[PDB]
């Protein structure tokens, strides 16, 4: 399990995380992938967390896309990615509450 | 005038060059002893202080009013010198008086 | 050359004469 | 605390099978582990030119690549891998495949061998 | 001015005898860049070197008494004490060690110098030594408690010789900044900063009977009473080499060794150079090497001992030169 | 070696005997964040709550203030206010930085105004000027 | 066998590298060997060697040497100041794509005073600059809203060199002290407020 | 099993603990001090086998620079210091190789000084090498790297 | 590169650490003397 | 460099960079003068003055630094301060010709 990722997703760590989730309510919304279809999330806190995560992602995307080699295609691709992120964020701002 | 005051001519001049029989006396024995005592007392004191500081074992007035200073015995478990924490500290030189840096007086070879 | 010449002696010293353990100063105080 | 550590501490209630099951349940949800292009450190055997900026990355030069499994194996039961690299100057994704028929590699829309 | 020159002309210097080579003791396998003698006796003199060793030498015979191997890097300086039977030595390994002489074995490595330490001076009166290195700082040590008691911040570059006087001007430093300082250990500060040199004053020495301190930059040997911290004289050192050593004899016979190896002698206080001596080297060695790096007289003063870069130590036995100023 | 504590008359109390303890490098000064000796006194034996010194002597000297009150040694006014008055007849800029503050503390210049407050000559003159301004 | 372009490249490399560093040079010339490269250099490339012919006297001397140091030919060469093979000879007497590619490579090498750390550092700096400009752009965009510029996160209690004034050294209170300086400073500062405003 | 009589063992352990008391008080105590107030400016120590040589070299360089400074006047000397150092290095390399280090622009005195210091270095180096060889011959805790160096250095010397 | 030579060393005084160094431990408290 | 805040950010960064370069080669004296110049340009006379002073402290025996500082002082038509500086320089170093001439 060299290079840290393996360590992170080693069974023991996972178990610990699960335990934390069970007792006290420590989740790491960084750690899990954000769900595709909203309205399968009855809790508000979770939703908020997800929204926050997406915002963070968007910010990250923004930070990188103004790099100096602007003509490279990665940046262009991200522009679409950025849009997608924005859309997701908007969706997360649903009007149930 | 100020500049003149700051740096004087006799600095540049050697004092023996005029008078040869003039000799600086080897310092008085008593004086020497006194000096030794002073420094010995001081250095000893410093060493004692240092020892005290090391963590291994082995009255006043303000204004007109008189005031008693004390030293309370702190608990022997807690850090002795709770103030200090190995801080970096840049100091100013604070050299207000100006050092006179006096002196006297083929480039292709050198 | 000149250190070798005339009357002035050059001593080549590899080995230390007096032993290694023996003192360079002593402090005897009462028999 | 020391790299050759014999036994990692477990809680007093740690049903190992149960723990494993739990992990599995929370592996589909997991971000890492449920993805492709897992990282790797590799030297470059081909010694090739980055097709965008012509940067001549020579033999044995070290990179933090991404190894990914190619689903279409060679023959039957001997896998082949895509090994992503970036050129030093321009950030173009070079990669290569390991077709073991010739005991060597194949370039994959990254650069050219020379 | 004419008023001073005339006066100088009028005054005469004393006829110090010339100096002839006597002993040469090729024994070290390295520069011999320190030398020292016993205050108490004048039987032996030790000489630290680029060997890493330091060797002890009987004067009379010239024979190598014994070696001492308590450093790693090269010895830069040593100091046998009058008041105790300790030999302090110091090397660019950053170690200021202390040899008992009842047993010829190190005792108290003093620790504190950040880098290569250049000189020691034991305080004539106290049980305290003083050392200074490229650190740019001269630390004083309590020899008992083997700790730096005080330190002397003033200097702005590496500090070479750092003599100890018994009076108030208790340390007489000398840097590459070309200041030579007079300090007050007790005050934790300077008292007077003699800036009169042009370059790195890489040599200085206390006069035995006269409470003054010759000091030498690349050429001009200044010399000064440190009571006030006031100049005494300027020597005729006009085109002599880079002054490495600057020992003073009991009988006012200041010696100066150069990077040239031209042993130059002067009458002290006069400022009158009264001899030059051409160096010598071994048939195998090169003519550039020969250079008196370290030197000192005996307590009597009839023998000058110069450690020269030939891997040698040369001891020197004994019509004066005409004056002619500027 | 250590200098003495600079505690004001109103700071310290109204009594002809106070007992205090010194705690060498007790706390870091609030201005400078640099170890110094805490003096802390109880004023009257039984009157609750101690009065610990919050600043290093050097800093106090620089600002010319009570080591407890943080007020002018002379006029017993907050540093701003006292300095402001002087300005009216230039104020101190404590540099709020990890490293720089310490440096400032160690400097011994009497920052700004402090000199005026210290000297009978200068403080008195300032006061006189102020009076004139008022009238 | 040695081609001329390759030889030229080698020569160039030697001026770039060092006549006692025959690995890099070898690498530069894909076909020729390290130990061979050095030999080649010794033979042809180095200018101080007099590869050209010489007068009859010299020839005579060479022949004499040959007679009196039986074919100890390197020694003879040394004596001459000539190269060996040539001397011996005298005594006896009495594809394109590859080139293009290698040249390109070689040129890139010799010119670029770069590697991992040199290239990386500059690139990093550039990236940082880009980021900074992006930030600025963002703030410009959101100017109608009140926005503050993000500070460089501290690592272990450092100074932000705008405020505080850094480790100040004094003006040094002198004798001819005049109070216009302060006024001047104030005046100077007045202008910068205006600049800020515009 | 079932032999009691733990006394002497117990005694032994107690006595062992005595020694530790001190060591632990320095050690554990030190650690706790560090945790509260964690060291300012430590000084490394060249009496270590590692770092010795480098340190020595540095010292030599410094000395050479000082000598050069002493020698003659300069304006903006910092720049020149580097050059001097480079020259010295080159000289050393030449010596190692047994190339004569002759540079035409080098003025006699400076050049002479450089030569002297390289000779000194050689003396220090050759002797050291010899010592190492002797140690190796004996069987006296030689470092693998050190031994390799000796082999190399000695070879070079032989060639020379 | 940063593999770099040098210009000068240092000597700056901070507050002492109060650490129990091994060598600093007491030893040879008795100083010897000469006969006179 | 549109806004004030932007300028500050830039300036700050520059200062930091200068500091970094100093911390290594404190005894350089080219860097110091550059820093001083930058400060002058920025129209923070205090800062520039401080920098020059610091440089002087590092290397008092360096005439160029002194002269540049003097020039800076004079440049801002701040003659009295400049005069004082000159005097100080003279006091420090008499046997240098140049200061007196200046
Ligand atoms: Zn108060």
């Amino acid at each position: 399990m060299s290079r840290n990722v393996d360590k992170a997703n080693s069974v023991l760590v996972r178990f610990q995380e699960q335990q934390a989730e069970s007792a006290g309510g420590y989740k790491d919304y960084s750690r899990y992938q954000r769900p595709r279809n909203v309205s399968k999330v009855k809790s508000i806190k979770e939703a908020n967390e997800w929204k926050r995560q997406v915002s963070k992602e968007i910010k990250q995307k923004s930070t990188r896309i103004y790099d100096p080699s602007l003509n490279e295609m990665q940046i262009a691709e991200l522009n679409d990615e950025l849009n997608n992120l924005f859309k997701e964020w908007k969706r997360w701002q649903w009007h149930i509450d | 005038d100020q500049i003149a005051k700051n740096v004087k001519l006799d600095d540049f001049i050697p004092k023996r060059q005029s008078n040869f029989e003039l000799s600086v006396p080897l310092p008085t024995k008593a004086e020497i002893q006194e000096c030794t005592a002073r420094t010995k007392s001081y250095i000893q004191r410093l060493v004692n202080a240092k020892l005290a500081n090391s963590n291994n074992r082995a009255l006043l007035l303000n204004n007109s009013h008189h005031i008693e200073v004390v030293s309370k015995q702190m608990d022997p478990l807690l850090p002795r010198f709770v103030g200090k924490k190995a801080r970096k500290v840049v100091a100013p030189t604070e050299n207000d008086e100006v050092v006179p840096v006096l002196h006297m007086d083929d480039p292709n070879e050198w | 050359g000149k250190e070798v010449e005339v009357l002035m002696e050059t001593k080549n010293t590899q080995s230390p004469q007096t032993p290694l353990v023996e003192p360079v100063t002593e402090r005897t105080k009462l028999q | 605390s020391e790299r050759k550590a014999i036994n990692k501490y477990y809680p007093p209630d740690y049903n190992p099978l149960e723990a494993e099951k739990l992990s599995r349940k929370m592996a589909k949800k997991l971000k890492t582990m449920n993805k492709s292009h897992a990282s790797i450190r590799l030297m470059t055997p081909f010694s090739m030119r980055c097709l965008e900026c012509n940067e001549y990355i020579p033999k044995s030069r070290k990179f933090n690549g991404k190894k990914e499994l190619l689903k279409e194996k060679y023959l039957d039961s001997i896998k082949i891998y895509r090994l992503t690299i970036s050129c030093p100057r321009c950030a173009n994704s070079i990669a290569f495949r390991t077709d073991p028929g010739n005991s060597d590699y194949v370039m994959e829309v990254g650069g050219v061998r020379n | 001015i004419v008023n001073r020159y005339e006066k100088l002309l009028s005054q005469r210097p004393e006829w110090h005898a010339p100096w002839k080579l006597s002993r040469v003791i090729n024994g070290h396998l390295g520069w011999v860049r320190c030398v020292a003698i016993d205050p108490v006796d004048n039987e032996w003199f030790i000489t630290g070197s680029n060997d890493t060793t330091m060797k002890v030498w009987d004067l009379a015979t010239g024979k190598l008494k014994t070696t001492l191997a308590g450093h790693v890097m090269t010895v830069r300086d040593v100091a046998v004490s009058d008041r105790h039977p300790y030999l302090f030595s110091v090397s660019e390994d950053k170690t200021v060690k202390c040899w008992d002489l009842e047993k010829n074995q190190i005792i108290r490595d003093y620790y504190g110098h950040l880098s290569g330490v250049r000189t020691v001076s034991i305080h004539p009166t106290l049980d305290l030594i003083a050392t200074a290195g490229r650190d740019s700082v001269i630390k004083l040590w309590d020899m008992r408690t083997r700790i730096p008691v005080i330190t002397l911040v003033g200097h702005k570059g590496p500090i070479n010789q750092v003599q100890c006087t018994p009076v108030d001007p208790q340390v007489v430093s000398s840097s590459t900044d070309a200041t030579v300082r007079l300090w007050d250990v007790v005050a934790g500060k300077t008292m007077k900063v003699l800036t009169h040199h042009k370059r790195s004053v890489r040599a200085t020495a206390l006069h035995p009977k006269e409470f003054s301190v010759a000091s030498a930059c690349t050429d001009d040997i200044r010399s000064w009473g440190l009571a006030e911290g006031s100049l005494l004289t300027n020597f005729e050192s006009e085109k002599t080499g880079i002054i490495n050593t600057l020992s003073i004899n009991q009988d006012d016979v200041l010696f100066a060794g150069g990077d040239n190896g031209v042993l130059s002698f002067y009458d002290y206080k006069s400022g009158h150079k009264y001899q030059s001596l051409a160096t010598r080297e071994m048939v195998g060695s090169l003519e550039g090497e020969r250079s008196v790096l370290c030197s000192t007289f005996d307590k009597t003063g009839l023998r000058l001992i110069t450690g020269e870069a030939d891997k040698s130590i040369k001891i020197w036995k004994q019509p004066g030169l005409a004056w002619n100023p500027n | 070696n250590e200098p003495p504590p600079n505690i004001c008359e109103q700071c310290l109390g109204d009594e002809a005997n106070i007992r205090m303890t010194k705690i060498p490098q007790g706390s870091e000064c609030k201005i400078c964040t640099l170890p110094f000796t805490l003096y802390h006194f109880k004023t009257s034996k039984r009157s609750n709550n101690i009065i610990k010194t919050l600043i290093c002597v050097r800093c106090a000297t620089q600002r010319n203030i009570c080591q407890c009150c943080m007020l002018d040694s002379r006029w017993h006014i907050p540093i701003q206010l006292r300095d402001h008055l002087i300005s009216l007849v230039v104020m101190t800029e404590e540099a709020k930085n990890d490293m720089m503050k310490r440096f400032l503390s160690l400097k011994n210049v009497k920052l700004g105004g402090a000199q005026i407050t210290s000297d009978p000559s200068e403080a008195d003159n300032i006061v006189d000027k102020l009076k004139n301004i008022l009238l | 066998v040695w081609t001329n372009v390759e030889d030229q490249i080698l020569k160039a490399a030697v001026q770039k590298y060092g006549t006692h560093q025959w690995s890099k040079v070898a690498s530069l010339l894909q076909k020729k060997t390290a130990r061979q490269s050095e030999l080649r250099w010794n033979e042809y490339l180095n200018p101080k060697l007099n590869f050209t012919e010489f007068s009859k006297e010299e020839d005579a001397q060479l022949l004499d040497l040959a007679r009196e140091l039986p074919n100890q030919w390197r020694t003879i060469a040394d004596m001459m100041a000539r190269p060996a093979q040539v001397c011996v000879e005298r005594y006896n007497r009495l594809l394109e794509d590859e080139e293009k590619e290698m040249l390109a490579e070689a040129r890139a090498r010799l010119l670029n005073t770069q590697g991992k750390k040199a290239t990386r550092k500059i690139r990093e700096r550039m990236l940082e600059e880009s980021k900074r400009i992006a930030e600025l752009q963002k703030r410009r965009e959101l100017k109608q809203a009140g926005i503050n510029v993000a500070i460089k996160k501290p690592k272990k209690k450092y100074g932000t060199d705008i405020d505080y004034n850094e480790d100040i050294v004094y003006e040094q209170a002198p004798m001819p002290g005049i109070y216009d300086t302060s006024t001047e400073d104030r005046q100077i500062k007045k202008k910068f407020e205006q600049f800020e405003r515009k | 099993p079932g032999c009691g009589f733990w006394q002497p063992a117990w005694r032994v352990w107690l006595n062992f603990l005595r020694g530790t008391i001190p060591l632990l008080e320095r050690y554990i105590g030190n650690l706790i001090t560090r945790q509260f107030e964690g060291r300012s400016n430590e000084i490394v120590k060249t009496t270590t086998k590692q770092r010795l040589d480098a340190y020595y070299d540095l010292e030599l360089r410094n000395s050479v620079m000082d000598d050069i400074l002493e020698m003659m006047p300069e304006s903006i000397r910092q720049k020149k210091a580097r050059t001097i150092l480079q020259h010295l290095s080159e000289a050393w390399r030449c010596w190692k190789a047994n190339i004569p280090w002759d540079v035409p622009g080098m003025p006699a005195p400076i050049k002479k000084i450089i030569e002297r210091y390289i000779k000194s270095k050689a003396d220090a180096w050759v002797s050291a090498a010899h010592y190492n060889r002797e140690r190796i011959k004996r069987g006296a805790h030689v470092e693998k790297t050190m031994v390799k160096k000796n082999l190399g250095r000695l070879t070079r010397l032989w060639i020379k | 590169p940063q593999l770099e030579a040098r210009s000068g060393a240092k000597a700056a005084a901070y507050t002492p650490t109060g650490i129990e160094h091994a060598r600093l431990l007491p030893g040879h408290t008795t100083l010897k003397y000469r006969k006179f | 460099i549109l806004d004030l805040e932007e300028l500050r950010e830039y300036q700050r960064r520059k200062r930091t960079e200068y500091e970094g370069y100093l911390k290594r080669n404190r005894l350089d004296m080219g860097q110091w003068i550059r820093y001083a110049q930058f400060e002058i340009e920025q129209h923070d006379m205090r800062r520039a003055r401080s920098i020059f002073e610091r440089a002087l402290l590092v290397d008092s025996s360096f005439i160029p630094l002194w002269i540049r500082y003097i020039d800076a002082e004079l440049k801002v038509k701040c003659i009295n301060h400049a005069r004082n500086l000159m005097n100080r320089a003279i006091s420090t170093l008499p046997r240098v010709d140049k200061l007196w001439y200046k």
